[PDB]
RNA sequence: CGGAGCCAGCGAGUCUAACCUUGGCCGAGAGGUCUUGGUAAUCUUGUGAAACUCCGUCGUGCUGGGGAUAGAGCAUUGUAAU
């Protein structure tokens, strides 16, 4: 369930962090999961 | 006399090495017994998204041990975080 | 049925040059279970000869 | 093995619990051939009875085959618990019953 | 032939077996008959390996499976099934057991057996089927000698996989009896029948 | 049976409709003299040997 | 140069020790062997009816002699079975851990096992004489 | 104190780590003799090192070999590699420089794994 | 099928909660009991995985291949398992 911004499309539900795959590509750049190869 | 381990964890290997090499030059300086920098192994945390692709993060450990007093200790605690 | 199948494996296996578990069912007088009984009881007479052995598949030579 | 030769003795086929059992096979795969008897349970049962096994069911006397269908009859009695047996925790008597091949 | 005695004892059955000069358990590989001047460049097995197992990267290059060694090689198409994909131990015991069947099949050079069962299955010449216009004719092309060693061990291992499929009789009898059949020209095997079937279309249909 | 024996000497290319065929010219390895151009299905590097039946036989292109 | 378990091989010395201890008899050998199977990923009894429970014993005194100490649960790991689950593929199953527990209290009331304060399993020294003393008779079985 | 040479031996992500000091004539892998592989079918190839060369250049050596990971080939590739390679750094660091090169010569004539790291590695599946 | 041998690696793990669990006893098992270790290259973990290796039972027979379907009970999570 999404408890964030009501985003339950595509939850990303693993630890619980919960984000949408459109919003956690939002927030990519604030973890640290960015592109190397 | 009070005996200290530090672990000390990073995501980038310079800035980790030099606040190694800083606990090392000011714990040398002033005559402190202690072993050298144990470097673990960089872990690789990794996220497989969706063809797929794969996201990954390098995290770096050290740790020091360290025997000083109090004030020492606290002063090299306080002036090392960055 | 004792004495008109049991016998007829002493003449074969001096008769047969290699003696192995399937090139002795052949006969068409018993089954493949027993014949491994027989190939141990000729090893243990000496009418076979082990080459090499292994649990599915066992290699003889006629005496 | 010592190959152990009889001179006939042995019958084709045999019939136990009104059915018809092939004196051919294994005791356990040639009593699995009747119905609510499987394998596991003829191997346990001619256990108890102390049949070997690696016999056929040719080379039976019957007073072996007594002695199964007295564990047939009598499976609680003679070491078997209820875990074994077909229709545990009945709802009509009570009871542990084995269903047998032609009295289902 | 002047023995050392270790501490750790290697027994004297291996020590007999691999001083003196046989390059198997019972076999060697000094004893190879080639017929084929073609297939003298392409069979070619002349270092010892006592058990003909090995991690071969030879499928990198078309020359370097050439220089597998062709017992494994065997071996290799042995392992075609779908029920023994990765089990090349297995066929290694299956060679063994077959080198002892055709030992004791009255052939004193078991390993000669399988390559002169080499030579002997290899088509010569076979058809490839052309455009021709509409009604493609079959022309007969000239196969090449490293391809007579595929197509012979293919053909080879599909016939004994075909023999011992539904029988009593093992793998290692009914290869060893298609090597023997096959070892000299006898058309009561497989590959010596299918080897006439494609050279007859060949010659045929050029 | 004549057992045709031959030697690999000049490759042409790679030809049929898949293009999968090799036109190859060959030096008979009995005598000398003839030169031959064959067809040939498989992997083949320079200087190697062939086993022909026909020496006479010649295909001049494939489709 | 000590003849011990070390040097004889495996199948061997289960054997063998299976054998002194089906002609000793001197274990603790329950009424359930004709009954229970070792594992539940398996659909038949054990062949040896009326002593495969020595072979267990022999095979669990091996793998102790060899190591620090074992478990329960570590024996349940080291028997598991490929089972079948009919339509659906195989998977690994541990097994009965009331053999594991009966075989241990056999040979822990002969005086061969013994339990070591980390929780385990280890073998003893009238354990380690014994099984190294049949070892070389094993090894003398073969002049 | 005895002198040994302590030598690695890989295969497949299974190390051999070799110990051979000078002993009796005395083999043994992870405290198993050599006599006993667990593959039957492999023996043959943990001699390869060993009889390519001869007998007696053993006697003057114990030999230790523990071993982790990998599987069952891999592992009797590993122990046959690191019997070579302890065999040749035994004979190249205390024994003169020839005889190391002939048992060299000898392994790599007929197999140049036992004296030189593989490489078939399972690559990367490409994401 | 029945025994034996017992070979890895990527991960992952509990706080203001019940996660991963070692071990010991009970139970044919499912499982249960009692604890203990680990917030982690430390304990689970050497994850003693499976395929594999060997030896015996089977003997080509919809067979001892298959396991679909159905009956009976027993346990576990979940308020509630039809």
């Amino acid at each position: 369930q999404c408890r964030v911004c009501s985003s339950h499309t595509g939850l990303i539900r693993k630890y619980g962090l919960n984000i949408c795959r459109q919003c956690f590509r939002e927030k990519a750049n604030d973890i640290g999961f960015n592109k190397f190869r | 006399i009070i005996k200290i381990r530090i672990t000390l964890t990073s995501t980038k290997v310079k800035q980790l090495e030099n606040v190694s090499s800083n606990i090392v030059k000011n714990a040398e300086q002033h005559n402190l017994v202690k072993k050298g920098p144990v470097r673990l192994p960089t872990k690789v945390l990794k996220i497989s998204t969706r063809t797929w692709e794969t996201y990954e993060m390098r995290i770096h450990k050290r740790y020091i041990d360290l025997e000083a007093p109090v004030q020492i200790v606290k002063r090299i605690t306080q002036i090392t975080i960055e | 049925l004792d004495q008109e199948k049991y016998d007829r494996i002493l003449k074969e296996v001096p008769t047969y040059r290699y003696v192995s578990v399937s090139v002795l069912v052949d006969r068409l007088k018993i089954g493949g279970s027993l014949a491994r009984i027989a190939l141990r009881h000729l090893e243990k007479e000496g009418i076979i000869k082990p080459i090499s052995k292994h649990s599915k598949q066992a290699i003889y030579t006629r005496a | 093995s010592l190959v152990v030769q009889e001179q006939g003795s042995f019958q084709h086929i045999l019939r136990l619990l009104n059915t018809n059992v092939d004196g051919n096979i294994k005791i356990v795969y040639a009593l699995t051939t009747i119905k609510g008897v499987g394998r596991r349970y003829s191997n346990l049962v001619c256990k108890k009875a102390d049949v070997d096994l690696h016999k056929r069911a040719g080379e039976l006397t019957q007073e072996e085959l007594e002695r199964i269908v007295q564990i047939m009859q009598n499976p609680t009695h003679y070491k078997i618990p209820a875990w074994f047996l077909n229709r545990q925790n009945d709802i009509t008597d009570g009871k542990d019953y084995h269903t047998l091949a032609n009295n289902v | 032939f002047t023995p050392v005695v270790l501490a750790t004892p290697i027994p004297e059955e291996v020590q007999q077996a691999q001083t003196e000069i046989k390059l198997f358990n019972k076999w060697s590989f000094e004893e190879v008959e080639v017929k084929d001047a073609s297939l003298v460049d392409y069979v070619q097995v002349r270092q010892p390996i006592f058990v003909a197992h090995t991690a071969g990267r030879y499928a990198n290059k078309r020359f370097r499976k050439a220089q597998c060694p062709i017992i494994e090689r065997l071996t290799n198409s042995l392992m075609m099934n779908g029920r023994n994909n990765g089990k090349k131990l297995k066929a290694v015991r299956i060679i063994k057991h077959t080198l002892d069947i055709i030992n004791v099949l009255t052939d004193q050079n078991p390993i000669q057996v399988v390559v002169d069962a080499i030579t002997n299955t290899g088509p010569r010449e076979d058809t490839t089927r052309v455009g021709g216009g509409g009604a493609a004719r079959r022309q007969a092309v000239d196969v090449s000698p490293l391809r007579r060693v595929n197509q012979a061990i293919a053909l080879l291992t599909i016939g004994a996989r075909e023999a011992a499929f539904r029988n009593i009789k093992t793998i290692a009898e009914t290869l060893a009896e298609e090597l023997i059949n096959a070892a000299k020209g006898s058309s009561t095997s497989y590959a010596i029948k299918k080897k006439d079937e494609l050279e007859r279309v060949a010659k045929s249909n050029r | 049976t004549p057992v045709t024996l031959a030697k690999v000497i000049k490759v042409l290319g790679r030809t049929g409709s898949r293009g999968g065929v090799t036109q190859v010219r060959v030096e008979f390895l009995e005598d000398t003299s003839r030169t031959i151009v064959r067809n040939v299905k498989g992997p083949v590097r320079e200087n190697d040997i062939l086993v022909l039946m026909e020496s006479e036989r010649e295909a001049r292109r494939l489709r | 140069p000590g003849v011990s378990v070390r040097d004889v091989a495996a199948q061997d010395f289960i054997n063998a020790y299976a054998s002194f201890l089906q002609r000793q008899g001197k274990l603790e050998v329950p009424g359930y062997v004709d009954i229970v199977k070792t594992s539940s990923g398996n659909e038949m009894p054990p062949q040896d009816a009326e002593g495969w429970f020595y072979k267990r014993a022999a095979s669990v005194a091996r793998h102790i002699y060899m190591r620090k100490q074992v478990g329960v649960g570590k024996l349940n790991k080291l028997y598991g079975g490929a089972k079948s689950r009919g339509v659906r593929p195989y998977k690994h199953i541990d097994a009965s851990g009331s053999i594991n527990r009966k075989v241990l209290q056999a040979l822990e009331k002969i005086g061969i096992v013994e339990i070591s304060p980390k929780g385990g399993r280890r073998i003893s020294e009238n354990g380690q004489r014994d099984l190294d003393r049949i070892a070389a008779q094993t090894l003398e079985e073969d002049e | 104190a005895v002198p040994s040479v302590q030598t690695f031996g890989k295969k497949k992500s299974a190390t051999a780590v070799a110990h051979v000091k000078a002993g009796k004539g005395l083999i043994k892998v992870n405290g198993s003799p050599i006599t006993l592989v667990e593959p039957e079918i492999l023996r043959f190839k943990v001699y390869e090192p060993l009889l390519l060369v001869g007998l007696d250049k053993f006697s003057n050596i114990d030999i230790r070999v523990r071993v982790t990971g990998g599987g069952h080939v891999s592992q009797v590739y590993a122990i046959r590699q690191a019997i070579a390679k302890g065999l040749v750094a035994y004979h190249q660091k205390y024994v003169d420089e020839q005889s190391k090169n002939e048992l060299k010569k000898a392994f790599t004539s007929y197999d140049r794994t036992l004296l030189i790291a593989d490489s078939r590695r399972p690559e990367p599946k490409k994401f």
